[PDB]
């Protein structure tokens, strides 16, 4: 993945 | 003696009402009865209409309708609202809205109260969600213009990057946890916008830097770090500030955006002051105005919070009330001695953090309540809980005989018909309990108070107290900090309570810190907007009020166990953290790093108003109420269950009332009760009040705390008004008065640390071999080892007894990778035979932990690790002279020997030996009496020449040359152990290792090694003649 | 099938660490997994299983006090101590990204009687690794 | 043990109304037990001798 993909990850 | 002093000041809370409109409006006063009448009587009310207005909203638009006469649909819903808010307004001092009102007095020789004609200031300030709203949708927009900076609480784990919450919410479930990729360009800006940054400033250096060639790539980058909060805009207003909406309108205007939104802010600045001037019961209109004007900007469901100010004449209170809280503290911390186990949670959790850390490590507070990285949150923690299948079973462990004590009174009370509980001081110091230290004492804390005078019949200071059902606080300044906006000058209180709290603590290493924090939903900061006077901030989702040279951060933060209790350290300041949070917001709803800081500031300090007998009446429906001297500690109290009240969800009224009516005589209920949630005090000879009480008790499961209280129904009220009385409540902050290696850098996985399987040492571990321990270390692990290191496969080896629930044997063998692979083929042929003969079950292969701060270091463990290899091949040579009958030397004999041989080898004089093995309490009297065979240890135990008293027999001969395998390694440890200048305490140490032995002659036995440290103390004492 | 002769200490129920069998426990993965099986375990172990360095694996998940992944590769032994040094650098590698913290090599027991005796179990070992293999596809 | 909660209510309740009226035993009855909703025990579970 590039740099600049933040794989955001979330907890609910 | 006395242990509290008081402050300059208290607080008086007192409602809008007398109490004569409600013994009015319930016919006591009048015997007229009726529903209407007094109803619109009261609807036309101006100050309760603007009390409910602005309040409630439907209910005033309600209000209007049926005074209009219009037709009200329920009508039973709206009897009740009303009800409920009239009796609030009436009796309930707790300060809310325009019910209740605050004030603050001094102390003086008499008591004197009154209220001035010109009551009840206001003071309105916009809602928190408000502003957040507007903030919000203003850094949406106009991003561009704005000066962003890192948030506080992110945490770098690996590859990622993580917030303990998120301000936001996912679909309609809150956010735990976001992570991201912490990337090179995420790294940079990390770096860049470490105290704020332009958005522009950023952009293009980013740009510059990558040259990304797609400038929609850095702006979409940009953006999602915004909306999810890894960055926090200048915008946003402090938690901390005296004022948030002067602070956003100046921000805004430095930020020159929105010109239109720039005016219109102004304006309703303007207005909202004009609101501020009118007089309770004629800002209707209004309100009305600015509430509208307001909407327009930022339509949210809450707009406009409002308190009032009692504005009193004369505030002034005897300060005799100081000496009876004096005397009831004393006796509640005397009770307090009597439970040994207050707190099993963080009991248990001190433990853990001792078996996975040791006691000589520093630990970062986000690092140790990971559940991957660390050990993860107590057992009670709701917010991220414990994904480990540990015990949560608990004990407080409270004495047998107050147990005995406090059910003797109860039987009492019962059998003579008395209503209430009496405890004293000669009946408490029959308990013979233990004396409370100085060192456990609570520093501040805050109680509430109604006072109300005992009789008017001497018009005399005769005070009667009743603790009010909140019970106060643990820190002082905690129920002040929600109105600091309203008192005359904020800072002169905080700065005098931080003023004593350091006086209290020693200086040069703590310094005071305020942890402040803007919750996900934000209608619950409101009660959050405090002042304080701490040196160091730390803002959480928001901006600080400090500079940047003033401010901290979570992951700076860095725990440690101490005299077995907690602190908190600052990496970069090298201080201790003293900290302080001024609002009572409650922990528990807190992420785990908040609330585990809210916990340290209280470890090992007693909770004043957790009382003992709460846990021997907790399974009883009828309480009476406990009294000391002059205060009402509990009331009387009253529950229902299933068997006395035996209610279905549709069970009519008339049923209802039959059916309680029999309760009122069975248990004796009185005429006034509170019903302790909102709704309060009740008549019960009235039927509207047992129409509130069944619509709650019928709706809360019909056991769902629903909890009567008798009525302060004694003496009278010391607040009037003319001639009408106030109910009176008061809050008396007190403060006590006053009585006169961790720095290692090696991270939990460095490689240093942490050694995987044949990574250089090779770590086994035997099970099912407690019968045959000592044949199997003295035959069979000796040979085979020792024929390994003569072979030179392996440059040394060491073993030690341990139980991870099972016993089992930890052995571990050093050399290179090639060399352990190479010769585990053989290895695995040993144990197979070994097992063969039953001598043990079966083995696994672990990572090596070192404890490398526990034995002096990077430079010392190597030392260490060759006292342990001489160590147990001593011990082997003990275990087998002992069993082929060589000597026949008692286990105690021996014991005492090795310990006054790895004292005097190690370097440690006798003067000092004495001290060192009384400082473990075990040399003050427990086995003097087993001394009895003074001779004996006297000639053993003497080392004199060399051991001459020991070498007059061939066992003491073979004895002593068995044991000088050891010395010449722990003297060069030792030496090496003093030359250092980073060491401190060798006397830990030596401790350490003398425990190891120990271990490895006896395994794991508590008592024998107390006794052997004891008994070796007594035979060293009594040579004091031979120096 | 109660009346089972085999004993507690058999050769064919418990083997010894790489007795046929390198039995590998994971600890600290619990906030990655689902990442881990699909992505880093599955690529490893099928390279291996393709070089003919193992036959076959399974895995699964556990809870002693705390959560980690039981991982069991099958091989002779000598194989097994062969390839040993290169499963060390992968689970450093794992480890340097923060997706574990530390393992060990531990015994294996294997439940005889309850896939069937001593001739069915070594089929039960074969559905477990192609439904390991499925379930990282499906995961993946 | 976990001992369910209404049976400790209702021998607490008995307790208490013994102890008011000076009463010097405790009585109970079928019809109250019935009340308490309690399970139904098997056959299996019944002691044989």
């Amino acid at each position: 993945l590039d740099d600049f993909d933040l794989d955001v990850k979330v907890k609910a | 003696r006395d242990l509290y002093r008081n402050t300059n000041t208290f607080m008086i809370r007192t409602p809008i009402f007398s109490i004569d409109n409600y013994y009015e409006f319930f016919r006591k006063d009048g015997e007229s009865d009726k529903i209407k009448d007094r109803l619109l009587e009261i609807c036309n009310n101006s100050v309760f209409r603007e009390a409910i207005l602005v309040s409630s909203k439907s209910l005033y638009s309600t209000i209007i309708d049926f005074c209009d006469g219009k037709e009200i649909k329920k009508f039973d819903y709206f009897l009740q609202s009303i009800y409920k808010y009239l009796i609030r307004m009436s009796m309930r001092p707790t300060p809310f809205g325009l019910f209740s009102g605050v004030d603050f007095g001094k102390y003086a020789e008499e008591t004197v109260i009154s209220y001035e004609n010109d009551n009840f200031k206001k003071f309105a300030r916009p809602d928190l969600e408000w502003i957040i709203k507007i903030v919000k949708e203003l850094e949406d927009n106009h991003y561009k213009n704005l000066t962003f900076k890192i948030n506080d609480s992110i945490f770098i784990k690996g590859e990622r990057a993580l917030l303990i919450h998120s301000t936001d919410k996912e679909d309609n479930n809150r956010i735990g946890e976001i992570s991201i990729r912490a990337t090179k360009p995420f790294m940079r800006t990390y770096d860049l916008a470490k105290d704020g940054i332009e958005y522009n400033k950023l952009k293009y250096i980013l740009i510059d830097e990558y040259s990304i060639e797609d400038e929609s790539k850095i702006d979409n980058f940009l953006k999602q770090l915004i909306e999810r909060e890894f960055l926090i805009s200048n915008l946003r207003p402090p938690l901390t500030v005296l004022d948030q909406f002067d602070y956003l309108i100046n921000e805004v205007k430095k930020a020159e955006i929105e010109i239109p939104l720039v005016d219109e802010l102004t304006e309703i600045k303007e207005k909202l002051k004009l609101y501020n001037e009118t007089p309770v019961g004629a800002g209707e209109e209004t309100y009305l105005e600015l509430y509208k004007k307001m909407e327009s900007v930022a339509n949210v469901k809450n707009i406009l919070q409002v308190d009032m100010k009692l504005n009193l004449r004369d505030k002034k209170i005897n300060k005799k009330i100081i000496s009876d809280v004096n005397d009831l503290m004393n006796i509640l911390l005397d009770l307090s001695m009597s439970i040994e186990n207050p707190e099993p949670f963080l009991s248990k959790y001190k433990q853990e953090f001792i078996e996975k850390y040791g006691q000589d490590r520093e630990i970062s507070l986000l690092e140790m309540l990971d559940n991957d990285i660390g050990i993860g949150p107590p057992m009670n923690y709701e917010r991220p809980r414990n994904n480990r299948s540990l015990d949560v079973s608990v004990n407080e462990l409270l004495d047998n005989n107050v147990r005995d004590y406090f059910m003797e009174k109860y039987f009492q009370a019962l059998k003579t018909n008395s209503r209430n509980i009496a405890i004293r001081d000669d009946e408490i110091k029959n308990l013979e309990l233990q004396k409370i230290d100085y060192e456990n004492i609570p520093d501040s804390l805050e109680i509430n108070l109604l006072v109300k005078n005992k009789s008017e019949d001497n018009l005399s200071d005769e005070f009667q107290y009743y603790i009010g059902p909140n019970l106060g606080s643990t820190s002082a300044g905690k129920s002040f900090g929600r109105f600091s906006h309203m008192m005359s000058e904020p800072k002169k209180f905080f700065e005098e309570l931080d003023e004593r709290n350091i006086e209290l603590i020693d200086s040069e290493e703590y310094v005071t810190c305020e942890i402040s924090y803007l919750p996900s939903e934000v209608r619950n900061a409101n009660v959050t907007r405090n002042i304080h006077s701490s040196e160091y901030e730390m803002s959480l989702f928001t901006n600080g009020s400090k500079d940047n040279l003033y401010r901290i951060k979570l992951n700076d933060i860095y725990i440690g166990l101490e005299n077995n209790t907690f602190y908190a350290k600052s990496k970069t300041l090298n201080k201790k953290l003293l900290l302080t949070i001024n609002n009572m917001l409650n922990p528990q709803t807190a992420p785990n790093a908040i609330r585990f800081l809210n916990d340290i500031s209280l470890d090992e300090k007693k909770l004043w108003y957790k009382f003992v007998w709460s846990d021997v009446y907790k399974d009883f429906s009828y309480i009476p109420a406990i009294k000391y001297k002059n205060f009402v500690i509990m009331p009387e109290t009253w529950k229902m269950n299933k068997i006395n009240m035996k209610i279905n969800k549709k069970t009519e009224f008339n049923e209802f009332k039959n059916q309680f009516n029999d309760y009122r005589i069975k248990y004796g209920v009185p005429q006034y009760v509170y019903i302790t949630f909102a709704d309060n005090r009740i008549l019960l000879n009235l039927d509207d009040e047992q129409c509130v009480k069944i619509l709650y008790h019928e709706c809360k499961n019909s056991f769902n705390e629903i909890i009567l209280n008798s009525y302060e129904e004694e003496g009278v009220n010391i607040v009037k008004e003319s001639h009408k009385d106030y109910i009176c409540e008061l809050v008396i902050p007190l403060t006590k008065i006053k009585q006169e290696m961790l720095s290692s850098d090696i991270s939990s996985l460095s490689k240093e640390r942490v050694k995987d399987p044949f990574d250089e040492w090779l770590y086994i571990k035997l099970y099912g071999i407690s019968s045959n321990v000592d044949d199997l270390i003295a035959y069979y692990i000796s040979e085979f080892c020792n024929e390994l290191v003569e072979e030179e496969i392996i440059s040394k080896y060491f073993f030690m007894r341990y139980v991870d629930p099972e016993q089992h044997i930890r052995l571990r063998l050093n050399s290179s990778q090639e060399k352990l692979l190479m010769i585990y083929p053989k290895i695995r042929e040993w144990l197979s035979m070994i097992r063969k003969k039953g001598l043990m079950t079966y083995f696994s292969i672990d990572s090596y932990d070192r404890e490398i701060e526990r034995y002096g270091g990077i430079e010392l463990i190597n030392i260490a690790e060759k006292v342990f290899f001489f160590d147990s091949i001593v011990t082997e040579d003990i275990l087998r002279a002992k069993r082929e009958g060589s000597f026949d030397f008692c286990d105690e004999i021996i014991g005492m020997i090795s310990v006054v041989h790895y004292m005097e080898s190690f370097g440690l004089p006798y003067a000092k030996q004495v001290e060192f093995l009384r400082s473990q309490v075990s040399s003050s009297e427990y086995r003097e009496d087993f001394k009895q065979k003074r001779t004996e240890y006297m000639k053993l135990c003497n080392s004199n020449k060399d051991w001459e008293g020991l070498r007059e027999s061939e066992e003491g001969n073979i004895l002593i040359e068995i044991l000088n395998k050891r010395r010449k390694i722990i003297e060069y440890y030792g030496n090496k152990v003093r030359e250092n200048e980073e060491v401190s305490t060798d006397l830990s140490i030596l401790d350490s290792i003398i425990h190891l032995n120990c271990n490895r002659m006896f395994g794991i036995d508590r008592e024998f090694e107390k006794k052997v440290r004891a008994l070796a103390s007594h035979a060293l004492y009594a040579l004091k003649h031979f120096k």
